C-alpha cells in the first residue's frame, strides 16, 4: 500500500518517458503526410418600413455558439434592470448648484 | 516614434525560389528590379513577380508563432519580431494548417489542444437589429 516511493517513482518515470517522446517527435526530420438541450434559437423582429408599414421578421439561429452569446446578454440585461442616467445626473448637479447659489444669496 | 517592424515569410515555387535565392546571395540591386510584391486591397491576395513573371499569392495565418532572434556573438539572442503570416505563391482558406518545420505538420489538427463552448460580431449585429426594432419574440425551439 505504498504512499511514498511508489507515487514518487511512478511520477518520475512518466516524466522521463514524456520528455523522451517529445524529444524524438520534435527532432524527427521524417516527412509527415498531409491529412445539451438540442434546441435552436428563433427571434421575431417587428420594424416600420418607409412611408407606412409594419413588417415582422422571424430569424432562426442554428449556431449554438451564437445562441450562447446572444442569450447571455438578454439574461444579463434582464437582471440589469446609461446616457439617459448621465443626463439625469447632470440635471441633478444643475439643481444642487442652483440650490447652493440660493443658499449663498440667503447668507449674504 | 518607433513602429515595430512587420516581418512575414514568403514561400515561392521551387524553381522560382532557386532563382530568387541565387539573386539574394549574389547581392546586387539587379534583384530589386527582378522581385516585386503587389498586395491587393483584399488583404489576403497578391502577386509576387519573379523576373517579371506574375505568380498568384495568398497571405495565410500560421498555426504556431515564430519569433526572429538576432545575435552578435551567437550566445545571447534578442527577439526582433513576431512572425505569424506567410505569403505562399504559386477565412478558412486563409488559415494554414501545417507549420514551417518538418516535425510540425498537421499541427492545428493533431498537436493543438482544442477548447470550445466572427460569432461575437454576428451576436452584436443581432443585438443592433433588436434595438432598431419595436417588438422582439423569442423561444428556444425543437425540431422544426
Amino acid at each position: 500500500r505504498f504512499s511514498v516511493a511508489e507515487h514518487q517513482e511512478r511520477y518520475k518515470e512518466e516524466c522521463q518517458r514524456i520528455f523522451d517522446l517529445q524529444n524524438k517527435v520534435l527532432s524527427s526530420t521524417e516527412v509527415l503526410s498531409t491529412d445539451a438541450t438540442g434546441r435552436c434559437l428563433k427571434i421575431y423582429r417587428t420594424f416600420r418600413d418607409e412611408e407606412g408599414k409594419e413588417y415582422v421578421r422571424c430569424e432562426t439561429v442554428r449556431k449554438p455558439a451564437v445562441i450562447d452569446a446572444y442569450v447571455r446578454i438578454r439574461t444579463t440585461k434582464d437582471e440589469e434592470f446609461h446616457r439617459e442616467e448621465m443626463r439625469k445626473e447632470r440635471r441633478r448637479i444643475q439643481e444642487q448648484l442652483r440650490r447652493l447659489k440660493r443658499n449663498q444669496e440667503k447668507e449674504k | 516614434p518607433h513602429e515595430l517592424e512587420s516581418q512575414f515569410i514568403l514561400r515561392l515555387p521551387p524553381e522560382y525560389a532557386s532563382t530568387v535565392r541565387r539573386a539574394v546571395q549574389s547581392g546586387h540591386v539587379n534583384l530589386k528590379d527582378r522581385l516585386t510584391i503587389e498586395l491587393h486591397p483584399d488583404g489576403r491576395h497578391g502577386i509576387v513577380r519573379v523576373d517579371r513573371v506574375p505568380l498568384a499569392s495568398k497571405l495565410v495565418d500560421l498555426p504556431c508563432v515564430m519569433e526572429s532572434l538576432k545575435t552578435i556573438d551567437k550566445k545571447t539572442f534578442y527577439k526582433t519580431a513576431d512572425i505569424c503570416q506567410m505569403l505562399v505563391s504559386t477565412e478558412k482558406k486563409f488559415i494554414w494548417n501545417h507549420g514551417i518545420t518538418l516535425p510540425l505538420k498537421n499541427v492545428r489538427k493533431r498537436r493543438f489542444r482544442k477548447t470550445a463552448k466572427d460569432v461575437e460580431k454576428e451576436v452584436k449585429r443581432l443585438l443592433s437589429t433588436d434595438a432598431e426594432a419595436v417588438s422582439t419574440r423569442w423561444e428556444i425551439i425543437a425540431e422544426d
